[PDB]
């Protein structure tokens, strides 16, 4: 059971990466191949691991080019018998936990936050957990502490407006690779890039903000709200939450492109990687301007609009670089 | 063909940024609640950073540590114009960290009215991986939270360099317009003729 | 606050671009009709530039003058990838001119798969004014036309420098994607340890 | 009589600048304050000095914020009588000339090209001309040479597909400042920038392509044509001709912004200037890819589309920097 994360990444990519590594899959190839933007109004939950997956499973959408699937489960009762049975069947449960109740988390008895970790062993008295999020931890915690975190009501917390008010609900994610992986050769990388670019350029449906036009509409709608209003507060909470894993995927996609640039010495992939990293970095400007407005009432609408506009321009430039990269491998 | 260049004697100009400190990124155990390195009220531990006003070197580059007050120990970037001594320069050196890695623009203003947008990348304060080939300035053992000292969680500050290619007299810089970016120190390195060795 | 510095002797790596020459920007009086510096078939006078294959310095920076053939004496920029000796570099130097002043990107490719887009401005060949703080490499007295040598019309070539801020091993460059831009010579300058004067 | 030009400029800005300097006006303020893009299908002439002026006079449109006017005149007969009368009235005639017939021009008896120069003195045997275009010339030429250039048929020349087939027609431009110049203070510069930005952002009503939306449509239209066709050749000849003085105005507007940045020590004006210069530089990529396609059959549709897309992005970025500049002076 391998600890895996990235400085732009959350427990969402981290826990899935651990599950993939256990089954001998390269998490950079699987989780880094897909690159998209989607926002469904009303869909977001106050959870570190929120990602808009519909109609795919959560793991399915995050690994769009692989036969990777997940199912959510709510465990009945007061014990961990379901997790014991899952482990005995060779499954690595990914548990929905509240950091407030995890002794090894900085948030312990301080900040409520909806989080994921891997459970890899259970005894009569201990649950062995793997959590790569800084500061990384792997080992036994008391059963009582695990149950407290797994059953947490995760109540609304003034100290965490982003990831509180989402009960753990004894939820856990089961992942499976249901067939053999595609060979990640030059032609496969070319097709992945072209499918990502085509999906970004597609005009979105009325009910879902997707790709480049969807990002434009989303940021215009966001910047139209008046700083400090309840409407703005709700929108900036959503922004910070949804943008974490969208930003994470941007960073992973850049790494995916760099890895294949090195493998085949194709500079177009490294150049594309720079454009994609510029989008990852552009998300920082937008979500942190949003965060400080939301939390500290640092209202800078000109800054938010500036970062929003820079992010769109960087995405435009990245898509053009990616088409040159696809041509270099196809 | 490979040919030897000449040794040179560039000058370091350590920019006094005490008047521009607008944010608390560093706390002692007595004022943990003052931390504003990020939205979560984290901060660098003062006990693992240099003394205010002290001369330090990072990878041979000299910096003056900011003379902090209760309300500022670094520049949180808001497009501040920083006056620099007029001269011909090669490099800007910043001690910096970002709330997640990000990249932006430092504008160099020249006496003829030209302004050059210069690309700058700054890596994460949160146990960061350098994304722009920066050097490590400080990697602390601990991080400050609003209510506690966190053991075994490094807070990372980076030495980042920005080229000033224009052959011209620079008079000022504009820092990025990004709340994510923090500048702890600023040192300019003057131009120095380097030629084919005789 | 000012402190004297000392930088070790760097190395100059003069890039052999003879294999990339794809355009005639220079003519002698006997082949005026071969000039393709611009759409009008102008060219630099051969008599007002160095001998092919010669070693020159421009503002102290060494360059090898291209071993021209009938069909090439410079790189008209089409995003050519140029292999460079792997190493840690501070500066790219180009001898260059543009069909009207323009700005574009030189990409630096690193061993770890990172690539940095480096802004490059190149000023006009046609009695140009430097717009990017370049140094004059050559300012001729005359210009070649398809049918005559034009007296009292300078053809201008520029020395431009491009910073390589990333601390990492660079393996190749990409030249700009612009038919307007002409590269006559390319020299890399290695990183050199800088420190306080003892 | 002052020689004035810029390396991005043509005889259009040059001759007008000489006329303005004679009347004690700053050509950087008068010709540099305006910044726009306009293209009317079928309006262009094969002349170095073509600029879409309607409904304003030529000088009027090029000095949009000043009480500057021009009138075109066509002189009958075979002499220079009308020009002598113009000089006696304190006017500097700007004569339509063919470079083919000007002994001091590189094009002399080699290339036909529709050009402008200033006439400042006439004797019985000589016309004194001022032409700042490299290589700059100021002095007497024989009457016969001037008449040959001023009356030139300027026939279609396969060595000049851009500026030939436009007879000189003994045409001359009369320019006048019809009132005191506006005082160029901080508030005036602010109003100038805001009006330029508003005009760039305004959607065109009909067939005339204006501002950023017009530029997008114009470049899309250009890139849609099949390289090597008569239609593409006509469009690329138009592109090179109209874009010269549009690019020239971009360069002069950047200089105007730099000048006021220095005067008032306002760095936002210098930053905006860099943005506007990036548009001036962007035009180089577009018009030189076009020129080599038109003249040397260097068909590179991907390159032209790439430069066109970059030019639009640079204009977008320039408009935002200008609004920040306007805020700093207003
Ligand atoms: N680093 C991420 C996530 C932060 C966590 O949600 C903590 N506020 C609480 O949990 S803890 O155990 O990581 O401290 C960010 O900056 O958003
Ligand atoms: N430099 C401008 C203008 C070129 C002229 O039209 C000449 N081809 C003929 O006139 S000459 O007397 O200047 O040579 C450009 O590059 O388009
Ligand atoms: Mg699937
Ligand atoms: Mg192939
Ligand atoms: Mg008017």
């Amino acid at each position: 059971v391998e600890l895996w994360t990235r400085d732009l990444g959350s427990c969402l990519h981290g826990t899935l990466a651990t599950a993939l590594i256990r089954d001998g899959h390269d998490p950079v190839t699987v989780l880094g191949a897909p690159w998209e933007f989607r926002r469904r109004p009303g869909a977001w939950s106050s959870e570190e691991y929120f990602f808009f997956a519909e109609p795919d499973s959560l793991a399915g959408r995050l690994a769009l080019y692989h036969p990777f699937e997940s199912t959510w489960h709510r465990s009945d009762g007061d014990g961990v018998d379901d997790l014991r049975e899952a482990l005995a069947a060779g499954v690595l449960p990914i548990a929905a936990v509240d950091n407030f109740h995890l002794p090894f988390r900085p948030a312990f008895h301080d900040v409520h936050a909806a989080h994921l970790l891997v459970v890899y062993r259970i005894t009569e008295t201990e649950v062995y957990v793997s959590d790569a999020q800084p500061p990384a931890f792997q080992g036994a915690i008391p059963l009582a502490d695990f149950l407290a975190s797994w059953g947490s009501l995760n109540p609304p917390d003034d100290a965490d407006v982003f990831f509180s008010a989402s009960p753990s609900g004894r939820r856990w994610l089961r992942t499976r690779m249901t067939g053999p992986v595609p060979e990640p050769d030059r032609h496969w990388v070319g097709r992945v890039i072209r499918e990502n670019v085509a999906r970004y350029r597609q005009e979105p449906p009325a009910d879902t903000q997707t790709g480049l036009p969807g990002l434009r509409r989303y940021l215009d709608e966001l910047c139209a709200l008046t700083p400090g209003t309840n409407a703005a507060s709700e929108a900036l909470s959503e922004l910070y939450v949804i943008s974490w894993n969208i930003q994470a995927q941007s960073g992973l996609h850049a790494e995916f492109l760099r890895a294949h640039s090195v493998k085949w010495r194709i500079p177009e992939l490294a150049e594309a990687a720079a454009g994609v990293d510029a989008v990852a970095h552009g998300w920082t400007g937008v979500r942190m301007t949003g965060a400080h407005s939301r939390v500290w009432q640092r209202h800078r609408p000109a800054e938010l609009r500036g970062h929003a506009t820079a992010l769109v321009r960087r995405l435009e430039a990245a898509l053009d670089l990616l088409e040159l990269a696809a041509d270099a491998v196809s | 063909l490979t040919l030897p260049g000449t040794a040179s004697a560039p000058e370091f100009r350590l920019i006094d940024i005490d008047g521009l400190l607008n944010n608390r990124a560093t706390t002692d155990v007595r004022d943990l609640g003052s931390g504003r390195l990020n939205a979560w009220g984290n901060s660098f531990p003062a006990a693992e950073l240099p003394a205010p006003g002290s001369l330090i070197t990072v990878a041979g580059i000299p910096f003056t540590w900011a003379n902090a007050h209760a309300r500022g120990d670094n520049i949180r970037c808001e497009g501040q114009v920083v006056d620099i001594p007029p001269g011909q320069y090669d490099w800007i050196y910043l001690l910096a960290a970002s709330e997640r890695r990000s990249e932006d623009t430092i504008w160099a203003h020249y006496d003829d009215g030209h302004a050059d947008p210069l690309r700058v990348g700054i890596s994460d304060f949160l146990d960061g991986t350098p994304a722009f080939g920066e050097l490590s300035a400080f990697r602390t053992s601990r991080m400050h939270y609003p209510h506690h000292v966190q053991e075994g969680l490094p807070t990372t500050m980076w030495l980042t360099r920005v080229g000033m290619p224009r052959h011209g007299v620079a008079r000022s810089l504009r820092l990025p317009r990004s709340v994510a970016m923090h500048v702890f120190a600023l040192t300019l390195r003057t131009a120095a003729a380097v030629r084919l060795a005789e």
